[PDB]
């Protein structure tokens, strides 16, 4: 292969464009003076950023990573504060999984939510430090302290999310307080002792009794009086299942250049060290090990919910657990994660067959099963459901003259239209990315905000803390460091009319609803902005028509492209380079 | 949102004129909304598909459809610079002084993006030039805040 | 030569001393435990720039040296001013000289220099910088920024400061993460799922124009355009190129240590070929320097010299090649504000390309004779040190301050050494300092007591002063799809003369505007615009040539003798050619 | 050996749990994606310090390891606190020990160890680290820092807090960019082009003394002088170094992989002979063949107490072994398995093997004697020794039990190892024990009722009692730090807490006593972790006539009997 280093970063609550223009563009503009870089591609979602730098075949993957990490270190201070705190990762690894380590609870004592935190808090790190382990993907989230804010109760006592956050930073602190008898000391000093002031909080109990304010009569407004307080995931996006029951697990990619077999064993040895100390019921299951396994991918059209993707994964699981009983030992299925990317609209299912010896006949081998499966799932509505083991072409349409996303889409659509008019050379020329979707656009009226004495900082923190969530600081949960997140309780951040129930305090102490200084409309925007070598782009996949070769099909695509609007370019990547 | 509902909404969006004609002749609701209240006419007026806007209206589409925030297909056409479609909608009885939830009129939108030819077509069809959005603002006030003196001159 | 790693940082609005003591020294102190390090040198300029050069043994793995240098730089990154961090500190591993220059003009004259420089910066520079073998890339010009040119009269008229301006720009050219409707964890049954789009980056001079600064009590509006001119314009205005007398920009491309010069030049022409089809009409690439066929011309005026004065010299130099050497000279690519030894207002350079070997018969028409003649002809140019040359037995002397003597005493001890070497023509010819002389600077003293009495903060004073006279990078914005910088600075006419300091106002706690002269005093003093350092201590580099026929060992041996007689504190070392 | 890389960070003023849960844990969590890692262990201690030691597979490139480890840490710097980033987090290969140690002293008694260290920092260290074959060079001290020693009585008198002093220093010891007259782009025809020079950094104690804190309403100024003693001093005072009872500093010098020790050692000795003419009055270089003496006082014991005992040790060698000993170099606050006011270690330089004839003047004979002499010291363990049969056990918290339960389990195992003295002897913790500590709770309700900010409280406490690195200054043209802290006599005992006042929103000074309550409790002054989980290192050895592997089977046996959630693992020379 040609080695690929992958930068990954995150911005809680940001949209694709925000991500792209505050993170993606900034990293890319500084990825230079790096040896042997063939090309660079990137994604910015309405979740998160992936920049993939692909190097010349023969390149020393170590150096590529070091050089890359070093340029990212020099761009770090240009990125937003919110992004840096999440911590960017830079990884040299294959983009396929070596294996998946499933975790279930046979006694049913622990939910999906509880299991994933077990894995995050007790297993992931050790596996992550095992040699050969390039990337580790948790199928779930680690617990954070969740402060679920109520806007009705916040407005009742004239507080905002800004007040909550301020108090969480003041009362969930870890203070350096010096010592008694500390150096340099007076003559004859007999006592030396550490001073311990505030330490991090550890419980919901504790966070709940954070004191927000004293009313003028004397009563106390605590954080439990404007919020529900529970341990809950950092994100809620990824949920998994193992033969239909609640599960978490670890997708483990092999480090570029590592031994696949040795890495597998080392991972197994480290898991053997953990088992003794599991809670009653926890159990490791091994659903995908690389003639024996395959995956099944699920793409719903963008704008789809988690609930609807779960419906499709259930039919997928159901087919393997019922119609293919005698061949399938197990199905590990994940809502919210996809072979390429993340998001509420995708999903994947890892399938593990029974012993080769108990599946006699060419119709029960992996090729026949996957084919039957895909035939079976083609009868599913508004979902691309494709099951496959582990060559046509790979084309990037590039914005070469500042045209814009709206314009590059029309040029993409015009190229797709033309390619459809040659069934004899090109079949299923599809775009690899996603379509624009209804997004809620809200304008802050700066005049009214000023007239009323309402800070824009207090407005956008209120908007953003409530509807997107905000990582405030760290806390210790059973002795491990973890995040604290302030966000609105689900029910006050679901519908447009809820915008108007959030109040912001003015300079004169009066509460002002968002309604007063905001206005909103629907519009369309991208949920996944693509870039190829620094410029906006759109990846198009296709294959050569039957009894016609790659080169001829490519030659046609190249001709079709010359007739696109001024400033639209192209390039070949991946298999086509 | 039924099956031939969704087929239409998506087809009105992508400009597949043939497919819109096909689905109309098989009884496809011309007032199929999506989760934000967009009828096909909204989609067509937004993404500048002139033929489909006529073809839907011809099959009795609601020219004054509201999305969930109060906004009509005319608003969309005015905002994004779709001159013929503004003309065509107003021809078929589009409310010239329709207000979304914010007090915003098609004129406000056309004005704010400086789409000067759309502004006149609108004024022509009866457009209350002293309309105010929720913050007291006229299409004049907008022209001043944008340094757009060609428009202030049209607004007199 | 030996491999070199170069740390480069930039601090806009900073004088040489501030640069040195706030950026250079802090970095330097961590530059140890680096394997195979021969020596380290650095300049701190009043252009607000540092350039630390670390030079290594031959055979040293350049990739490893760069990692070791950067690993140590990271120790200091958190102690550097935030203003420096944001400009992007760079660590590069290239040869000191150019491999080639890629020039860009507009044959339809429809694009100024500023335009051409913005096109190259935003559509061409990055892709080239990512090309393998490309060590360092130097834009001859500057990418656009959003320029808010403030007017201090208008700001006083509405009780505003640049601080207010900057605050308003951070609030209203924001890019906000606002979350979603129907985001996870949802209420079960939720159908709607849409991103919330709030404020987004501004994209135009018009959008900045209307940024709201205040609502007056009588209801009228004060917009940013009411207190500033607003336009695209360079991040800075220090670097101006010309190609054969026409407006130009371009890329100076240095080769990475160890890379293949021919393959790297190939890849650049490949990557330039991908760009050409999408150019605006009029634009054209040209190739004024490839690497006898070529030569450069160094142009150095004395410090304090303006851009205009350097432009006259570059005019006279371009004139000589274009009139007097027409039959040999194919093109001249002249750059004002950038020279060999980094950057200034007082410095310049010309890349000269000759015609075909076979169109230039005669020894008096080859590179040597030409450069000799040019150099000779330019020697008569007044208030300038111009010479022309293509690309040996001199010496490289560093005069070091080793007892905290300071810059003034080290200047004194330098001159003693030069005036003594002036009395030895037999052994030493042309002993000269490689750096710049002190020039007048405007020292201003904030009276703390009066500032406290009047209720005005020092942060507000120092932001108002730096932002107006030096400029301030506020945040980013988006110009035709690309991220770019937003700079607030005074319009030129209000930051030209010393009496202009009083026209700027700061607002106190009680709401009153206080003029800059209510709480300050100023006087002229002298000071350096290029503070040198060697192996961590303040230095002054002295160059010289062995006298006709004497060896460099015997020339070096007298320099050491002379240096013995200098005051205590003052040692010396040998660098460059003279180390080995 | 196997290669090992060590991450060192520092959080000055911080206690051990603060350092663990704020730095160590966070760095640990990012040490994934690093090739060839066998195990990782770390300590977090009461002096403010973290050591994280990643140990690698035999034959691993220790330079490649240094780099991968370094880059992961760097990507995690934004996750660490400001005060820790500003100290610098070093990542260095810890495999080899010193090539040679160079002591520096003064024989006139005219120089403190702070003074000598500053001289070494500014005149010797860099020249030496540029010398042929030299890698890392570590200073035994720091360069000077400007020390501001606050007085709470003078601070309260003029109604100011440490927050005010810190703001004042940041504003008046500043050097900010102020642009130019006639800078580009200019008005065409501009003659004048001149840098604008506003405030520059301060250079001396005098200039810090003049810093204006406020102007009283009667006219009179309050200067930093008027509320603080100001002097050039050290960056920290945790360690004291004596050479034969005189103040000391020095350089620990390492050998750059590749280079040769005999040629490098003469290269250094040459380079030091060059400086030796340029030294100030009575500054001498010394060079410490060698054995050691450990010093260990009880929990809570002070620097001064440890220094009495170290001096006794130095005195015994310089009198009772004046025929055998050349020098005793004494380090107070550092030892084996220790940092703190109650530990120390004396390095004893002996004379030539020639001039110590007879078995009774050899290393072993001397150390046995010394150990007898020192066993008659009250309230001090003092072992002399010179540096096979032992093991290295890591008791590990596997289920988030916490420190108290992990200690209870360590005790259960250790009481049990006592009952098999037949197979196992000297079963003990490698670590330290819990000790008394001063817990102070801020009353959130009272602070809010009075209008006292919590950040003003926590800065006032931390700045006064733990010190605070404010910013840099320029000492004789060299960039150096500026620390604010309380003068020692107002941060010694619990009663001193009430002397410290804080200004509330209304303007009234409020004492610490009005909004805090305090008590004694116990806690770790050195918390340990092994492969990212809390841990307690246990050492031991097999008895007479027992192989080491047999003794291991018994530890494992007992260890399998411990409370649920406690596991173990073998490390070091038992891996
Ligand atoms: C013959 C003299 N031999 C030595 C003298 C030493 O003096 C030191 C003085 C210091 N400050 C003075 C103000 C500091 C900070 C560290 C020192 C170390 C030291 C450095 C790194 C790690 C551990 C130690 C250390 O103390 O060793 C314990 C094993 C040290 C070590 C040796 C061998």
């Amino acid at each position: 292969a040609p080695p690929a280093v992958t930068i990954s970063a995150s911005y809680p609550g940001a949209d694709a464009k925000t991500v792209q223009d505050t993170v993606t563009q900034v990293i890319e503009q500084n990825m230079n003076g790096i040896d042997n870089l063939m090309y660079m591609s990137s994604n910015s979602d309405s979740t998160t950023v992936q920049i993939t730098l692909t190097f010349e075949s023969g390149t020393d993957a170590d150096i590529a990573q070091v050089q890359v990490q070093n340029k990212l270190q020099l761009a770090m201070p240009l990125l937003p504060q919110e992004v840096q705190q999440q911590g960017v990762s830079v990884e040299k690894s294959s983009s396929s999984f070596l294996m998946v380590v499933g975790v279930i609870n046979t006694d049913g004592t622990m939910t999906q939510e509880d299991i994933s935190d077990y894995v995050a808090a007790n297993m992931k790190d050790a596996i992550s430090r095992t040699s050969g382990v390039g990337d580790v993907q948790l199928f779930g989230s680690q617990y954070a302290m969740r402060i679920w804010m109520n806007p009705n109760e916040l407005n009742k006592f004239q507080l905002t999310p800004v007040d909550v956050i301020t108090a969480i930073k003041a009362q969930n602190a870890q203070v350096a307080a010096g010592q008694l008898g500390g150096t340099p000391p007076v003559k004859g000093q007999q006592l030396n002792a550490s001073i311990i002031a505030q330490t991090r909080l550890t419980s919901t109990e504790e966070f709940g009794k954070i004191l927000l304010k004293v009313n003028q009569d004397g009563s106390r407004v605590l954080l439990r009086d404007v919020a529900k307080i529970e341990l809950g995931g950092e994100n809620y996006d990824i949920i998994a299942e193992f033969n239909g029951q609640p599960a978490s697990g670890l997708g483990i990619k092999l480090a570029t250049g590592a031994n696949a077999l040795d890495t597998a064993a080392a991972i197994r040895a480290e898991l053997a060290k953990m088992e003794p100390f599991f809670p009653s019921g926890l159990k490791i299951v091994y659903p995908y090990d690389t003639q024996g396994v395959f995956m099944t991918m699920v793409q719903l059209p963008a704008g789809a919910t988690q609930e609807r993707t779960q419906k499709v994964l259930n039919e997928v699981t159901h087919y393997y657990l019922t119609k293919e009983k005698n061949n399938v030992e197990s199905v590990f299925a994940v809502n919210g994660f996809g072979f390429a990317g993340r998001g509420q609209n995708t999903g994947i299912a890892f399938v593990s067959l029974k012993d080769w010896a108990d599946r006699p006949g060419e119709e029960n081998k992996v090729e026949a099963i996957t084919m039957r499966a895909t035939r079976a799932f083609s009868q599913i509505k508004d979902a691309m459901v494709f099951a496959f083991n582990l060559t046509g072409f790979d084309f990037e349409l590039i914005d070469q003259a500042g045209l814009g996303h709206e314009k590059l889409t029309q040029a993409r659509n015009q190229l797709l239209a033309e390619a459809a008019k040659h069934p004899d050379m090109l079949t299923s020329v599809r775009p690899n990315g996603l379509e624009d979707t209804p997004q809620f656009k809200i304008d802050i009226d700066q005049e009214k905000a000023q007239a009323l004495g309402v800070s824009i900082n207090d407005i956008n923190t209120t908007l953003g803390a409530a509807w997107g969530g905000s990582y405030v600081n760290d806390f210790i949960d059973r002795g491990r460091v973890k995040k604290v997140y302030v966000m609105s309780e689900a029910k006050y951040r679901m519908l447009p009319d809820d915008i108007g129930d959030w109040y912001v305090r003015a300079a004169d102490g009066q509460m002002v609803p968002f309604s007063a200084f905001s206005s909103s409309r629907w519009e369309y925007g991208s949920p996944r902005l693509e870039r190829y070598n620094g410029l906006p782009s759109m990846e198009i996949l296709g294959q050569a028509a039957p009894g016609k070769s790659t080169g001829e099909a490519m030659e046609l695509m190249e001709q079709l492209a010359s007739k696109l609007p001024t400033g639209v370019g192209y390039d070949w990547t991946g298999m086509s380079y | 949102g039924s099956d031939l509902g969704k087929k239409l909404l998506e087809a009105a969006r992508a400009g597949r004129d043939d497919e819109v004609r096909i689905l109309m002749a098989n009884g496809a609701d011309v007032n199929a909304a999506d989760v934000v209240g967009w009828t096909p006419l909204h989609l067509a007026a937004y993404w500048g598909h002139l033929e489909i806007v006529e073809v839907l209206l011809k099959n009795g589409a609601d020219v004054n459809a509201y999305d969930t925030l109060g906004s009509t297909p005319l608003h969309l056409a005015a905002h994004f610079g779709h001159l013929e479609i503004v003309e065509v909608l107003l021809k078929n009885g589009a409310d010239v002084n329709a207000k979304d939830d914010n007090g915003i009129t098609p004129l406000h939108l056309a004005a704010n993006r400086g789409h000067l030819e759309i502004v006149e077509v609108l004024l022509k069809y009866g457009a209350d030039v002293n309309a105010q959005d929720k913050f007291g603002k006229t299409a004049f006030d907008i022209s001043i805040n944008n340094g757009n003196e060609d428009l202030a001159e049209i607004l007199q």
